[PDB]
Parts: C-alpha cells; sequence; structure tokens
C-alpha cells in the first residue's frame, strides 16, 4: 500500500510514536493505581488511564504543569527513565513530521481555460527580476487591452517577491509547478489549446552553451508532445539557433521567432556605426514606456524622455489611404492624424519598408506606425476624408461613425581566405591609411565563448552600400580567438586584424582610432563568474584609455559604443553626470547619448515578438541587412556563406532602405535647422528625396563637450538648430 | 437546546450548501457574466482598482474592528451599541462572501476554505441572536483568523517590499491569529465545560486568562498556575503542545534573524567647520587599521586636527569594534561599498580632503585585488 520513501517515514514515524505512548501511559496506570510492595500497597492515587495519557504528553513536550504528578516509588522512577527517553523521541518526532508535511507542493492543480480567453504558457528562466520586466511589457496600459492570460509553468518553487507580484495580478497571470519536459505537466497547463508558448533565458550565466542548450530541449519537449504551435525562444548564442532551424515540427512560417540576442544586440551596434546613436533610438521603441515628466530634469532629458514613449504598433489603415500612393499617404499621417508611419505590408505578404510614389495602398493594408500608444494609432483606422478634413484637434478622431555578391543578393561575398592574409602588425596597420572606418576593440580569452562578430561585420556589409562606401572594419584581440570566428568572417570583404590588447595605446594608435567613425567596445569574457563590479573592467577601462588619449596630427571626440554585462556599470563610462544605480538604464546619459547598449533593454523583445508577428521581423530587414530566411537554411547546412556573381534579378535586391544621418548644416535642408521647425522639414525632405525624417541627434551642450542624445519622433511644431543631425530612411 | 440551536444555523448554511452546487455538478455531468462579473470581482479582491483597494482596505479594518467587539464582550461575561453595531460588521462580510464565490474559479471548492467556514460559524449565530434574543460567544473567537488576509491584504496594496518584511509580518500575524484563535477555544471548552458528564465541571477562565495559559504551554514553560480541568479542553491542549511548540520553535529564531539583519554602522559622517577628514577604503581589518591608526595618529607628527572615515562593505570584528571605540574622536566606521554613489554623498567625501585605498597584499592573486 506504502509506496515512496516519505508515506513509509511518516506511517512509522506516527504509528511508532503512539504505541509507546501508549503502553508508558498504561505502565504508569499499573504503577500508579497499584501503589507498591515498598510500602504493602499503601500510597496509590487513582489515575485513570486518559489521565495518564495527558500527564504524558505534558511531560514528553516538557512543558510539566505538575496538575497531575507522580507520587509512588515506581511511578516517579518511570517518569525519571519516561523523561531520559521520549523527549529524545519527542524532540526528532515533531520536526522530522514537519518536514515530512511541509514537502506538499503548493503551487500544483491544473489550469482551467475559459472559452473565449486565450493564453500564453511562459517558461525557462523565471525569477522575480525576469517577471517583473516581461509584465510589464506584456501587461500595459499602452497595448490594445486584449483579455490574454499568463501561465507560469516552472520547476522551482516560487520567492516571497514573486508570490506578491502573482497575487497583485490575479486575473491574468496564474503559476503552476512542474517542468515543460514532462507531458503530463503540459496536459495540466493546456498547451495544446494555448495561443502561444514563451521560453525566456538567463542572460546572466555560467556559461551560455548549458543555457540554450536547454531552451532547445524545451522547445522540443513541446513540439514533441504538439506540431501546430507557436513557440518563441530566448537564445544566446547564434550558433545555437541552426538546431532549432534543423527541427521538422519548427515552422518558420507560422510565426516561430528565435529571438537570438547576439544577432540583435550587435546588430544594433552595428547601425549604429553607419549612423550613430541609432542603437538606442531603436532599443527604447520596442520597451513599452509612457511619459511622465518630472520638474527636476532638464531641457535636454524632457525631450529625450518624451522618445522612449514611442513604440512601434501594427494597425489597419482606412478606406480613405486606398488607391494613394506612400509619401501622400505618410503626409496625412503625420501632419493631420500625428502618427509617423513607417511601412506597409503588402498583399507572401512582403514588408515594404519607405517604398517610393509607385506602390500604391491596397484595400486593408496593414501599416507600422511610431506612436505614443495604441489606441493613438487607432486614429489611422477611424480617418474619414469626408468628415475629419477640417478638425485641428486630434483627440476629434474618436469618432467611428464616418563584384562577388551573396546567393540571396544581400551581402558583400568573397572567396574563402586563411587568416595571414588579413593579419596585420603594428607596422602594416599604421602603413594603411585607415581613416572614417570601425573599430572593434574586443576582449576575450583563447577559452572564452564565441560572441559571433560576424553579426556585428554582416550588416555593415551590406549590398545596399558600394564597395568604396564601406567602412573598413578592424577587430583587435587574441589570435587564438578569432581563429574560431574565422570560419564566420572569412566572407566579408575589407576586414582586418591585429593581434594583442586594445587596452595598448600602441595598437590603438596604429589603427588610428582618432579617425574613427565607431569604436566598437566588446567583451566575450565570462560574465558573472565572480562579482558585480568587477564585470565590466576590461570594456570601462578601454573606453577611459580612449577618453584620455590625445593625438597630434580629438581624445574624447572619439566616438564609441560599449556593450555591458552589469546595468549599474552604466554609471562609470562617462565623466560629467548624476548618477543613481536607482534610475533605470535608458534614462542614463550614456545610454541617451548612444555611448551604452546593455543587453537588458531586448528583455521586452519576446512580448512585442508575441504581439507584433511582423514587428520582429520588420528590425532584422532594417537591423542586419537582409538576413532572409533564405539565409538562415543556407546556413544551417553547414557550408558558410556562398554565392558568386549572381543574375540581374537578384542584384535588384540592393535597393531596401538602409538607416542614415543628415547633418543640417550644409546642402538644401539647412534652411530649416536655422528658424524653422520639424514638421516643415519632414514633409519636404518626403516629396522631393523620398525620406522619412525619424527623429533628432541633438548636441547636450547648447549654450562644450561633443555628446548628442537621441529624439525619437519629436511634435510637429519643434524648433530645429543649424548643428542638429536627423534620422533617415533612404532610398540611396 | 441553546448550543443546538447556534451550531445549527452554521452547519444548515454549509450543510445545504454544498446541496446546492452538488446539484449543479450533477445537471452538468450528464450534459457573459460567468466571465465578466468573475474578472470584476477578481479587480476588486485583488485591489488593483481604486474602488477595489476600498473593499481591500475595509476588510482590513473592519476585521480588526469586529475583533474589538469579541474581546469587550468576551471580558465581562435585547439591544446594545455592542450587539446591533455588529450586524453592520457581519452584514459587510456576508457582502464580501458573496464577491469571493463569483471571483474564484471552482464553486464546490471555495465552500470548504478557511474564512468560509469563518463566514458560517460567524455571521448566522449573530442574526439568529437577534431573532432569539441571545447573546452567545459560541465561534466568535474564530474572527481572529479574519486577520491572516493582513500579509494578502498589504502585498494587493503593494506596501511591502523585500523579502524580509513579507516574511516577517506573514510570521507574525499567523502567530498572533492562530495564538489568539486557540485561546477563544480553550475558553470556549473550559467555561461550557462537557457533554460528557452533563455539563458540570467548567472552570470560569476569562479569555484573557487562556491567552497568558496559552503561551505559557506554548513556551513549554507550564506554570501550572491556571490548567485544564475539563476533558474536551485537555484533548485541545495536548494537540496544542503537539502543534504550537512546533510554531513557537521557528517563530522566535526566524524573527530574531530578520530583526538581527538590520546593519549597524550606517548613518552618515557629519562635517564640522574647521575639521578636514579623509575616507580610507578597501582591505579594512584589525590588522591593516591597527598599522595605519598608529603611523597616522602618532605622537611625532604635528598635531593636525584630522579625522579619518572608514567606509567599507563588510561589518567590522569584535577586535576592530574595540579599536574604533578607543579612537573616538578621530576615527569613524561605516557601511557600504565606494562603489555606491550614495555612500560617497552619506561619507561626504566631496568636501573631504583625501580618499586612501588600501589593499589586501597576502591574497589568492594580486590581480584581482588590483582589479577592485
Ligand atoms: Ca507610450
Ligand atoms: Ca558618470
Ligand atoms: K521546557
Ligand atoms: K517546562
Ligand atoms: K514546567
Ligand atoms: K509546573
Ligand atoms: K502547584
Ligand atoms: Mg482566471
Ligand atoms: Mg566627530
Amino acid at each position: 500500500v506504502l509506496k515512496t520513501s516519505t508515506l513509509i517515514r511518516l506511517v512509522q514515524l506516527v504509528v511508532s510514536f503512539v504505541s509507546l505512548w501508549l503502553t508508558a501511559a498504561g505502565f504508569l496506570h499499573l504503577l500508579e493505581n497499584s501503589g507498591d510492595p515498598f510500602f504493602d500497597f499503601g500510597n496509590a492515587q487513582h489515575l485513570t488511564y486518559w489521565e495518564c495519557l495527558y500527564f504524558l504528553m505534558v511531560t514528553m513536550s516538557t512543558v510539566g504543569f505538575g496538575d497531575i504528578f507522580a507520587t509512588t516509588v515506581l511511578g516517579r522512577t518511570f517518569v525519571v527513565i519516561f523523561i531520559m527517553i521520549f523527549i529524545g523521541l519527542f524532540a526528532s518526532f515533531i520536526p522530522e513530521i514537519a518536514e515530512i508535511l511541509g514537502k506538499r507542493q503548493k503551487y500544483g492543480g491544473s489550469y482551467k481555460k475559459e472559452r473565449g480567453k486565450r493564453h500564453v504558457v511562459v517558461c525557462g528562466y523565471i525569477t522575480f527580476d525576469s517577471v517583473s520586466n516581461f509584465l510589464k511589457d506584456f501587461l500595459h496600459k499602452d497595448r490594445e487591452d486584449v483579455d490574454v492570460e499568463i501561465v507560469f509553468l516552472h520547476k522551482g518553487l516560487p520567492g516571497l517577491e514573486l508570490e506578491g507580484l502573482l497575487k497583485r495580478h490575479f486575473t491574468q497571470v496564474e503559476y503552476f509547478w512542474g517542468s515543460v519536459m514532462d507531458a503530463n505537466d503540459l496536459e495540466r497547463v493546456k498547451i495544446q489549446e494555448a495561443d502561444a508558448c514563451l521560453v525566456l533565458a538567463n542572460k546572466y550565466c555560467q556559461d551560455p552553451d548549458q543555457e540554450d542548450a536547454a531552451n532547445i530541449m524545451r522547445v522540443i519537449s513541446i513540439k514533441n508532445y504538439h506540431s501546430d504551435i507557436k513557440v518563441i525562444v530566448q537564445l544566446l548564442q547564434y550558433h545555437n539557433k541552426a538546431y532549432l532551424l534543423n527541427i521538422p515540427s519548427w515552422d518558420w512560417k507560422r510565426g516561430d521567432d528565435a529571438v537570438c540576442v547576439a544577432e540583435l544586440k550587435l546588430g544594433f551596434i552595428a547601425q549604429s556605426c553607419l549612423a550613430p546613436g541609432f542603437s538606442t533610438l531603436m532599443a527604447n521603441l520596442f520597451t513599452m514606456r509612457s511619459y511622465k515628466p518630472t520638474p527636476e530634469m532638464s531641457q535636454w532629458q524632457t525631450d529625450y524622455m518624451r522618445g522612449t514613449g514611442m513604440e512601434m504598433y501594427t494597425e489597419y489603415l482606412s478606406s480613405a489611404f486606398n488607391a494613394l500612393t506612400f509619401p501622400e499617404a505618410a503626409e496625412l499621417c503625420f501632419s493631420k492624424l500625428k502618427l509617423l508611419l513607417l511601412a506597409i505590408e503588402v498583399r507572401e505578404s512582403t514588408l515594404a519598408i519607405n517604398p517610393g510614389p509607385k506602390v500604391k495602398i491596397e484595400n486593408a493594408t496593414q501599416g507600422f506606425f511610431i506612436a505614443e500608444s495604441a489606441e493613438e494609432v487607432k486614429r489611422a483606422f477611424y480617418y474619414c476624408k469626408n468628415c475629419h478634413a477640417n478638425v485641428s484637434d486630434v483627440r476629434q478622431i474618436k469618432k467611428c461613425k464616418c563584384r562577388k555578391f551573396d546567393s540571396t543578393g544581400m551581402f558583400h561575398w568573397c572567396p574563402d581566405r586563411p587568416l595571414n592574409d588579413c593579419l596585420q602588425d603594428r607596422s602594416q596597420a599604421s602603413a594603411s591609411g585607415l581613416r572614417n572606418h570601425v573599430v572593434v576593440c574586443l576582449f576575450a580569452d583563447a577559452a572564452s565563448p564565441l560572441i559571433g562578430l560576424r553579426n556585428l561585420v554582416m550588416p555593415l556589409r551590406a549590398s545596399n552600400f558600394h564597395y568604396h562606401e564601406l567602412k573598413p572594419t578592424i577587430i583587435v584581440g587574441n589570435l587564438d580567438y578569432l581563429h574560431r570566428e574565422w570560419k564566420t568572417l572569412q566572407n566579408f570583404p575589407k576586414l582586418s586584424i591585429l593581434p594583442g590588447s586594445p587596452l595598448n595605446r600602441a595598437n590603438l594608435r596604429a589603427v588610428n582610432i582618432n579617425l574613427c567613425d565607431m569604436c566598437v567596445i566588446v567583451s566575450a569574457k565570462d560574465r558573472n563568474m565572480e562579482d558585480p563590479n568587477l564585470v565590466d573592467k576590461e570594456a570601462i577601462l578601454c573606453s577611459l584609455n580612449i577618453k584620455a588619449m590625445t593625438f597630434d596630427d580629438a581624445g574624447a571626440n572619439v566616438p564609441l559604443i560599449t556593450e555591458l554585462a552589469n546595468d549599474s556599470n552604466v554609471q562609470f563610462l562617462d565623466q560629467d553626470d548624476d548618477d543613481d544605480p536607482d534610475t533605470e538604464l535608458y534614462m542614463t546619459q550614456p545610454f541617451a547619448c548612444g555611448t551604452a547598449f546593455a543587453v537588458s533593454v531586448l528583455d521586452s523583445l519576446m512580448s512585442t515578438s508575441y504581439f507584433n508577428d511582423n514587428a520582429l521581423t520588420l528590425i532584422r530587414t532594417l537591423i542586419t541587412g537582409g538576413a532572409t530566411p533564405e539565409l538562415e537554411q543556407i546556413l544551417a547546412e553547414g557550408a558558410g556563406m556562398r554565392g558568386g556573381y549572381c543574375s540581374p534579378a537578384v542584384l535588384a535586391n540592393r535597393d531596401r532602405c538602409r538607416v542614415a544621418q543628415i547633418s543640417l548644416f550644409d546642402g538644401p535642408l539647412a534652411q530649416f535647422g536655422q528658424g524653422g521647425h520639424y514638421g516643415e522639414l519632414f514633409v519636404y525632405a518626403l516629396r522631393h528625396f523620398g525620406i522619412l525624417c525619424i527623429g533628432l541627434y541633438r548636441f547636450r551642450d547648447t549654450n562644450p563637450s561633443s555628446k548628442r542624445y537621441v529624439i525619437t519622433n519629436p511634435p510637429e511644431d519643434f524648433p530645429l538648430l543649424p548643428t542638429d543631425q536627423v534620422y533617415v530612411l533612404t532610398y540611396k | 437546546r441553546q448550543w443546538y440551536s447556534f451550531l445549527a444555523s452554521s452547519l444548515v448554511t454549509f450543510g445545504s450548501g454544498l446541496v446546492v452546487i452538488i446539484i449543479y455538478r450533477i445537471v452538468l455531468w450528464l450534459c457573459g457574466w460567468m466571465t465578466e462579473a468573475k474578472d470584476w470581482a477578481g479587480e476588486l479582491i485583488s485591489g488593483q482598482t481604486t474602488t477595489g483597494r476600498i473593499l481591500v482596505g475595509l476588510v482590513f479594518l473592519l476585521s480588526i474592528a469586529s475583533l474589538i467587539i469579541y474581546f469587550i464582550d468576551a471580558s465581562t461575561n435585547s439591544s446594545s451599541t455592542t450587539q446591533q453595531v455588529d450586524l453592520a460588521f457581519n452584514v459587510f462580510f456576508m457582502i464580501y462572501f458573496f464577491i469571493r464565490f463569483v471571483a474564484a474559479n471552482d464553486k464546490l471548492w471555495f465552500w470548504v476554505e478557511l474564512f468560509s467556514f469563518v463566514d458560517y460559524f460567524t455571521i448566522p449565530p449573530s442574526f439568529v441572536a437577534i431573532y432569539l434574543d441571545r447573546n452567545w460567544l459560541g465561534l466568535r473567537f474564530l474572527r481572529a483568523l479574519r486577520l491572516m488576509s493582513i500579509p494578502d491584504i498589504l502585498t494587493y496594496l503593494n506596501v511591502l517590499k523585500t523579502s524580509t518584511l513579507i516574511r516577517l509580518v506573514q510570521l507574525v500575524v499567523s502567530f498572533v491569529s492562530l495564538w489568539l484563535t486557540a485561546a477563544g477555544f480553550l475558553h470556549l471548552l473550559e467555561n461550557s465545560g462537557d457533554p460528557f458528564f452533563d455539563f458540570g465541571n467548567a472552570q470560569h477562565l476569562t479569555y484573557w486568562e487562556c491567552l497568558y495559559f496559552l503561551m505559557v504551554t506554548m513556551s513549554t514553560v507550564g506554570f501550572g498556575d491556571i490548567f485544564a480541568t475539563t476533558v474536551l479542553g485537555r484533548t485541545f491542549v495536548v494537540i496544542f503542545i503537539m502543534i504550537f511548540i512546533g510554531l513557537f520553535a521557528s517563530f522566535i529564531p526566524e524573527i530574531a534573524e530578520i530583526l538581527g539583519k538590520r546593519q549597524k554602522y550606517g548613518g552618515s559622517y557629519k562635517k564640522e567647520r574647521g575639521k578636514r577628514h579623509v575616507v580610507v577604503c578597501g582591505y579594512i581589518t584589525f590588522d591593516s587599521v591597527s598599522n595605519f591608526l598608529k603611523d597616522f595618529l602618532h605622537k611625532d607628527r604635528e598635531d593636525v586636527d584630522v579625522e579619518i572615515v572608514f567606509l567599507h562593505k563588510g561589518l567590522p570584528g569584535l577586535e576592530l569594534e574595540g579599536l574604533l571605540k578607543r579612537h573616538f574622536t578621530q576615527v569613524e566606521y561605516f557601511w557600504g561599498s565606494v562603489m555606491d554613489a550614495n555612500d560617497l554623498e552619506r561619507v561626504k567625501i566631496q568636501e573631504a580632503d583625501a580618499c586612501l585605498v588600501l589593499a589586501n597584499k597576502y591574497c589568492q592573486d594580486p590581480d584581482q585585488e588590483d582589479a577592485a
């Protein structure tokens, strides 16, 4: 009848205790009532058997009321023996029962599904920090208020902070014990009926390979249980993404997005090398924020914090936009509705970013907007040319009543090379007249794991750029490390590797870091293996070393961007600002100016991949420079990049929209920088050139350090300066 | 049949209440409002909406106020200010009882919950009391279990933050509620007596005497100043002894750990006008400081009024504490690292003269020490 060690130990504990307690009671019942032969059976207090149980449990527990006591000689000698023994039983009896009856797992049961409500199964790394970041993005005021429950399936029992968070979000969120590997725990959660499944990941760990290996197995166990299901995964290393693409059930078509952190992280940084500060333009568009201007802030901060409140949104355009060109449509969204229209999905649904006048708007077209909230974008859905054409107040539109190339033709390809062709010393690097280029200051041991600098270099070598226009990249690190990554990196032109650490000024002066477009600082070393303060020692010391240097033909004017493991270590980068660890990473001066880029800002990207399936694949076109699924399956087949010369049909895919900065100092746009506003600039640039002004990169000090800060989609009436730089989607 | 009338009124609600929903789990076994009211009632109880925070805030205060009426009535022992106002609390709680019935997922499993049980033994006898014109304590003491929701109530409002304060409030309130209920359970059994001997034996303890009695037997002191004479009372004491010793054994030591975690050498360095000071930091032990203070504070140097401020992460040892106290006027010790900018405003390093970073010379490796 008894199975498991707990129930056998429990029954042994209870029954042995009860039997011995009952016998001892009866032994006193004998001795007390009989008396003793020492005094001719004279002394004999008349206790019942039931009075002796009360007496013994009391003396066993070491309470000892003295309400009943032993008068007899033989009885008292038994009490002395009883006291020595049964205190020993009672001391181990109750605590061991408490351990056995405490082991019942609390958050068991099973998720009972309601009819109309659809739900999501979150799993993997689930702590207070991972969930609190997730629930702020997923459950938020700005999104369309859809009834979507969340179900946290997890092995461990939750902490006291997490329990409080789960109780505050009572109606939506529910927590459940058990792993994703057991098929019984999936029938429990009802993942078959569920909409999607989100595998979160521990970014800060001992090694990333064991973490992703678990998350890959989590996917396999879900797909083994049921094939037709959306599974979104948070991976860390890019080479681990090849394993998910070779699972047969894993289908790209139905929205199985592997949110690879290293692909995006370096991609965001790579686009900053082309147009500085773009790293923190895009990072703010995906964290769901709201504008709360406190009076302590200065002029530059309040304009930045408005930019944080803008986000990506998908919503259908009204019938007013039908039979109408793109630039005229994007103008109506900006001028009247006050919404920045980026892209329109055209019915295989192609995702065209900022097309010219040829691409018309069909009926029921999904438009991609940058706006303050989802309900603000809903003004596009309720627009009418007959009714709303004379209304200046925009809140009144609530009325519903109306050379070598890759096989894909996306990147600049090369034939395979050995490392010694692209290797350089301090003599050869200084001989090469390097200017307007990228410098990857790479910190790594020989044994340290791969980042995939391939993901940094790839978007720099996009087919949008001509061969002469490409910014020549110089990586600075170990040969032992880069010998691994050379397998992937070999098929990229204008790439140069220089050995030694980038802390040495002799290395940097040979590179000409003073004449650098963007010096990217990366650390491949193990993240959190010792302390939180000593993690970004190399990353901070390299940035401070470059700021401190002076050149003689430009010290602090060297533009650089630092990857960070810790968010709190952002304060040590810049030397002139107010620092508080209470203040979040996005509000800090180094981040706002595109000098820093932590990984933590991409926690929100797991939520957006669920809600807006196309919003994730939008930015992969805009960031990596056309990383098509076609490429991912070619790379999964294992022979690296390939191509040749290619046909003119394939090479007509060089035309897509890259990001670029336009300074308002020279050229035709300079007239607007003197006196006029941002709204006047946007309309003039759109008609003539085919340009969508996303935001500004304005100087912090204007009254002098050269630190510029991001302003994503400012108001219509926002004054410009002649020193400003404007982010733009081009057709050049 | 006084004990039978008030006790049956609770069991009639509980007993016939299962018959209501057993019918609806057989009728549907053979085979809007369920979704909308459930989500509305959940937001109301969970304290998310500001209208919900009124009901959460009232259930906090009204539960304590209803328990105060029991203490006042049970202390002394047709229509008075104590009895008639008690309905205002019970009529409020029966509305709160129907709201939870809507909010919960399982409907049959709701009727066998703790707070659902509390409602059956508290609310019907209070209505029957004015119907029958008889004040009976009976099972009023179970109003102490309404305190148990305070850890939930405060986490619904987000007053409690950090794991220490949530664990502390859970420890204190659960202990106090269970200790108050147990006292009232004896107060019933001791004063009522028992049906074994026709309610003959019945020692007249107050509710307050039972608290003193239980805390004593809970603590394993057992004076025998007050004791249990009754059969049902003694059986409760045997059960109480087996359980509440287990609570009391883990209650006090875990509170000692929580109230011991307050860091002693906190505060902030208050700077005098003329005196300038120095911020010593890094490796700070008895050996490093004692060598430093012999050189820095010495007879041979020019006697300049220079205070020393030891900013350090760790809590100092017993030898170091004695050394810091001997040098009372000059030397001061402070918790917190040099990395946190709040701990620098604390020490006032901006106004300070210098900062001395000491180093552990004898270590596992020198590179990690210098890196710090
Ligand atoms: Ca917003
Ligand atoms: Ca700083
Ligand atoms: K004792
Ligand atoms: K004792
Ligand atoms: K005693
Ligand atoms: K005693
Ligand atoms: K006595
Ligand atoms: Mg629910
Ligand atoms: Mg002083």
